RNA sequence: GCGAAGGCCGGGGGCUAGAAGGCGAUCAGACACCACCGUAUUCCCGGCCGUAAACGGUGCCGCCCCGCGGCCGGCGCGCGCGUCCCGCCGGCCGCCCAGGGAAACCGGGAGGCUCCGGGCUCUGGGGGGAGUAUGGCCGCAAGGCUGAAACUUGAAGGCAUU
RNA sequence: CGCUGCUGCAGUUGAAACGCCCGUAGUUGGCCCCCCGCCGCCACGAGGAAACGGGAGCGCUCCAGGCAGGCCCGUUGGCCC
């Protein structure tokens, strides 16, 4: 195999650290996601650890975690 | 010259361990030096175990076994011959033999 | 240049099952683990391997100056066969200590190549080789060590019939390639190579 | 002679000629009568012999060391040792492994580039025990800059302008020497800019 | 912290050519360190950098050929009269003619051979042979 | 331990010889 | 290396090469600052408007989305903090750590895990007096340190 | 190659074979470097050409065990075997 | 500012061991080891002290550096999917190819260093005299910290091998 | 004598990393703007006693020297520090 640097792999590149990277990159993406109550669709981050209320149902539906958020009510998924 | 980069003693990430006490000598030696055989036994020798199982009325009840760490000084350990003095080459060895 | 049906060749060798850890150096040859942990080499790669070791091997001019090793006793038969079909030296057993190195040893040798059965019990020959400018070449498993291995050939080196296997591949490959035998046709079953 | 390695064979035949055509493929010589072939010089200096001795039960046993440099006066030095219960045996092993651990000396220029090459090639550095040595080049009126010891063997290696620098128990005239043979020995494997330039029948051992 | 950003450059440099590796990737982007790979090329010592825009701080990867024995950075950037431009080569470098102690001069970042011819005198950046 | 019991003997002369600097005060 | 520890951790944020915004996000710049400016008014720190604006808003990046960073907005609305975050922080903890001192007087741990706190503040205190963005006048001293929180 | 005199020829002596994989000169005690030679063949009738390309490994390069990676990437990269 | 143990001071407490003390056996003599009794101490609160083979005998921050493991705390990936697997970050570690070193060995350095220059502090300069004398500072003391000289001497020492 | 170490010493075990942590002076500071202002820096200037040292010429019989000498640059006694 040849492969080498400055054009490198990219699953390879996901796999090593942000930082420790050719150019350090966001981890974390935005979701699309849709509630049980309301169709609309909300854009949450994938870590967000604030407390975050859907536009719709009352009750929040961000669940904090350690990494990526976890959600209570219903999901849609992969925004575009 | 160092002879062993465990220095006799387990201690990782600590600057000091619990003392515990030879069970034969009484000197004080920390939880990592000593030398810990756990024995797991029988409360009476084998050649008693057949005739005291004989005697017992009860139905189904073996000779309970002795649970006990002995914990030994290292003086002690190699009086005793629990451990023994290897050559530079074995002293790696960390598997337990026989 | 993997023909066709290698299931009745290769795979029958179960030359691709190779062993449960793995050297960086042997990454590129395997490619998939099972999940009870052995490693598959990839079959195209051990055939780029089998010509290659065959175009080192058509290089030498005497065949037997180029010599072959083993001590694996599945090995014996195999690599008799051979030396049977290319005229190879053989070195059955142990190598004996100083026999590269040493003019007083009885059989004192200097082969142009070597040829190694495995870098695990035929090590001696792959040091003395090298203090002797001797290339080496070795059939090799994943845990394999490359040094003073020159060129290597993932090899399953486990199955008798798989190292059998390599070397009617490899023998068939280097007549093929001298052109003494015909090439690219229709000779014997590897069953003879293993014992 | 009764040649025994393929290249004593072919170097008595004059297949294989030049130690420098023997050097550029590496390949080790296990016969003196090789090296007696290429030179015919008529230089070997003994340099100092030492009693050795080992503690036994009758005591100690002695036998002695003797360390000989044998250098074509230009462009090849040996140094070897030996061992043995009578000095002029010793110094018999020591002077055929001399010979049989003879290598070529690169010889460049300090910077005065016309004639004849005069000084090592570049920096050399060579590590015996705790003996380092650096060998730097130096102006061609400039000599060699040496200690008797090393001296000797920069003449018997024909570099005329030489500034050493011995660092170490110097003292062990075996470190010393042997030193300076490491320093010598690598100097043909330093890449310069002039062996920058890239390059089967032609293969010394090809010959079969 | 990382005071010398040239030091951990060019000892990546030498490692990566003792171990033999074509591409090398060098964390800290510095104008000085890019500088310096291009008076090493354009010697020969070594072959193209590429500088990776990190938009923070970036990052150059070095393709070696194999022809660096040692490159260095001579820290403090020490002053260099004309009258000492020689005797810094025979204390650093192995033989006159092979080897470049690079030192920073008003004129610019230029190798000593040149700037012996202009008479001039700097502040040596560091050595390469 | 000559080294520890060394220690002890040099503390024990000093204090005695500081008792005797503290006699003529 | 962290500054008071012999610990090594690098736990950082890694801000995307497009410093440009994205397009699903349909906030102008008056729209988010407008944002800002009302969580200014419910009090939140800068550190959490920039993370309001991240989860129930999508602008991950507000720089990106705006011109300027949370406290640019805030200083050009003369809403910014009167002592910075980043040293109050550190002066809240400090009498957290105080108080509890004096309830007990034989936590000599936590009397360290002061002193360290306590340095952080004069060495931000020092930076902050001399960028100005402190009045020169301001001293962090302790026993009064109650009354500046 | 070699080191030129002043004159315009070259002084030096015997010129020492560089690794081909780290350019590494061989020296004249590298007894662990080793120079095989790979046989080009025909398109069909695959027969020796009686012409091998030269390759030369020092003996620092067979230590690392990286030869044989190094060997198949030589031949890739400068075609010939592969 | 903190700092094992021992020690000291003013109180509390007092089981266990147990410096001192006394004792029985020893042995030429043991006053020592071993047996027995036992005061200070051990333990608590409020202060002192400022020392340890306080050790990894290895200062601190930063960089690249070769595989193969184990453990540990987070995080993410795969898969039906199990305290599974592969990674990532941080810590504790074993073995180690080069490399280094006088070797022992170290290799998460003691590597990238006679080819000697990333930054900052500390300390040493043959063995003793001597960590003494003297002055200072500190402590209730014990002592700590700083710290010589006259003089004497051909070795002292490191790591290896019989 | 690289046994004083700027070049250029050593501190795991030979002599030597402070028991730890904060910390002021001190010393040291990532990347970053081509164009100037002040720096330091470097180049070359002037201007600065000879002796001495280096050096031009000169057979004090050689020499250590001394500026002498030979029908002579404006005969010398330059020039460098």
């Amino acid at each position: 195999m040849n492969v080498d640097l400055l054009y490198p792999d990219p699953v390879e590149e996901q796999r090593k650290h942000k930082l420790k990277r050719l150019v350090q990159g966001p981890n974390s993406y935005f979701l699309e996601i849709k509630c049980a109550g309301c169709q609309d669709i909300v854009v949450v981050y994938s870590h967000a650890n604030t407390p975050v209320f859907c536009p719709g149902c009352t009750s929040q539906i961000s669940i904090p975690t350690g990494g990526k958020c976890a959600f209570t009510s219903q999901v849609e998924r992969y925004r575009q | 010259p160092v002879k062993r980069r465990n220095n006799g003693r387990s201690k990782y990430n600590c600057g000091h361990t619990n003392i515990v006490r030879c069970q034969n000598c009484h000197r004080c030696v920390p939880k990592d030096k000593v030398i810990k055989r756990f024995t797991i036994r029988n409360i009476v020798d084998n050649t008693i175990a057949d005739d005291v199982l004989n005697a017992c009325v009860i139905q189904g009840f073996a000779i309970p076994k002795l649970y006990n760490k002995v914990q030994y000084c290292v003086s002690c350990s190699i009086h005793n011959h629990i451990v023994r003095v290897r050559s530079r080459e074995d002293r790696k060895i960390r598997t337990p033999p026989k | 240049q993997l023909k066709e049906a290698d299931v009745k060749k290769m795979l029958v060798a179960t030359t691709h099952l190779g062993v449960r850890n793995i050297d960086r150096r042997m990454q590129f040859y395997i490619f998939d683990r099972q999940k009870d942990g052995t490693f598959v080499f990839n079959l195209q790669k051990v055939w780029a391997k089998i010509v290659f070791a065959a175009r080192i091997l058509v290089t030498i001019d005497d065949p037997a100056e180029i010599a072959v090793v083993a001590n694996r006793p599945d090995a014996q038969r195999a690599i008799l066969k051979f030396c049977k079909y290319t005229h190879a030296t053989a070195f059955p057993g142990r190598f004996i200590p100083g026999n590269f190195t040493n003019r007083m040893n009885p059989n004192y040798c200097e082969p142009r190549l070597l040829l190694v059965n495995d870098p695990v019990v035929d090590r001696q020959a792959i040091l003395e080789a090298s203090y002797v400018n001797i290339p080496t070449i070795s059939l090799c498993n994943s845990d394999a060590n490359l040094k003073f291995i020159d060129v290597a050939i993932p090899c399953n080196n486990k199955t008798p019939m798989s190292i059998g296997l390599i070397y009617w591949l490899l023998a068939r490959e280097v007549l093929r390639l001298k052109g003494s035998i015909s090439r690219t046709e229709e000779d014997v079953k590897p069953d003879l190579f293993v014992a | 002679w009764h040649p025994s390695t393929k290249l004593g064979r072919l170097v008595k035949a004059g297949k294989i000629e030049s130690l420098y055509d023997i050097f550029k493929y590496s390949l080790p010589i296990k016969e003196t009568e090789i090296i007696d072939y290429f030179f015919p010089k008529s230089a070997e200096e003994v340099c100092n012999i030492m009693s050795v001795q080992k503690q036994t039960t009758a005591g100690q046993r002695t036998r002695f060391r003797a360390h000989v440099i044998v250098g074509n006066r230009d462009g090849f030095i040996g140094y070897g040792a030996g061992v043995s219960k009578e000095v002029a045996n010793a110094i018999k092993k020591a002077a055929k492994n001399a010979r049989l651990n003879i290598v070529p000396v690169r010889r460049g220029f300090w910077g005065g580039k016309l004639g004849d090459p005069h000084t090592v090639s570049s920096k050399l550095s060579g590590k015996c025990g705790s003996v380092r040595v650096r060998l730097i080049p130096a102006p061609r009126g400039a000599g060699i800059v040496a200690s008797p010891t090393v001296a000797k063997v920069l003449e018997f290696a024909g570099v005329s302008d030489v500034f050493t620098r011995q660092s170490g128990h110097s003292r062990t005239l075996m470190n010393s020497v042997g030193a300076v043979y490491n320093a010598l020995k690598s100097s043909y494997s330093i890449l310069t800019p002039d062996l920058w330039k890239k390059e089967h029948v032609q293969d010394i051992r090809t010959m079969s | 912290v990382r005071i010398n950003v040239l030091r951990d450059a060019l000892k990546s440099i030498c490692n990566a050519q003792r171990i033999g590796k074509k591409q090398v990737i060098v964390r800290p982007s510095s104008k000085v360190i890019i500088e310096f790979l291009q008076l090493m090329q354009k010697n020969g010592y070594i072959s193209d950098f590429a500088v990776v825009d990190n938009h923070r701080s970036n990052r150059i990867v070095v393709n070696l050929i194999g022809r660096l024995n040692k490159a260095g950075v001579i820290s403090p950037r020490f002053d260099i009269p004309a009258n000492d431009i020689e005797k810094w080569v025979v204390n650093l470098l192995p033989s006159r003619l092979f080897g470049h102690i690079i030192l920073t001069t008003s004129q610019g970042i230029m190798d000593h051979i040149e700037a012996q011819h202009r008479q001039i005198g700097g502040k040596v950046i560091g050595y390469f042979y | 331990m000559r080294a520890k019991w060394a220690k002890k003997r040099m503390r024990k002369l000093k204090r005695k010889r500081r008792h005797m600097k503290a006699r003529s005060k | 290396g962290r500054m008071h520890s012999k610990g090594k951790g690098i736990s950082r944020s890694a801000i995307p090469y497009t410093r440009a915004p994205a397009p699903w996000n349909k906030y102008t710049p008056e729209d988010v600052c407008e944002q800002i400016c009302k969580l200014a008014k419910k009090g939140t720190p800068p550190s959490r408007i920039g993370l309001i604006l991240r989860d129930q808003f999508a602008i991950g990046q507000v720089k990106n989305v705006t011109g300027s960073k949370i406290v640019r907005i805030l200083k050009a609305k003369g809403l910014a903090p009167e002592i910075p975050e980043d040293l109050y922080c550190m002066i809240k903890k400090a009498v957290a750590i105080r108080k509890h001192l004096e309830r007990s007087r034989r936590d000599k741990d936590s009397k360290f895990r002061l002193i360290l706190v306590e340095s952080r503040i004069h060495r931000l205190a020092r930076y902050y007096r001399q960028a100005r963005r402190l009045p020169p006048t301001f001293r962090y001293k302790s026993d009064q340190a109650a009354a500046l929180l | 190659i070699g080191m030129k005199n002043s004159s315009g020829v070259v002084v030096d002596a015997y010129i020492p074979r560089k690794c081909s994989a780290t350019n590494r000169l061989i020296g004249p005690k590298d007894h662990a470097a080793v120079q095989l030679s790979v046989a080009r063949v025909n398109d069909k009738g695959k027969m020796i050409e009686n012409n091998y390309v030269t390759f030369a490994f020092c003996g620092a390069i067979r230590s690392r065990g990286g030869v044989d990676s190094a060997f198949m990437l030589l031949a890739q990269e400068h075609g010939l075997m592969e």
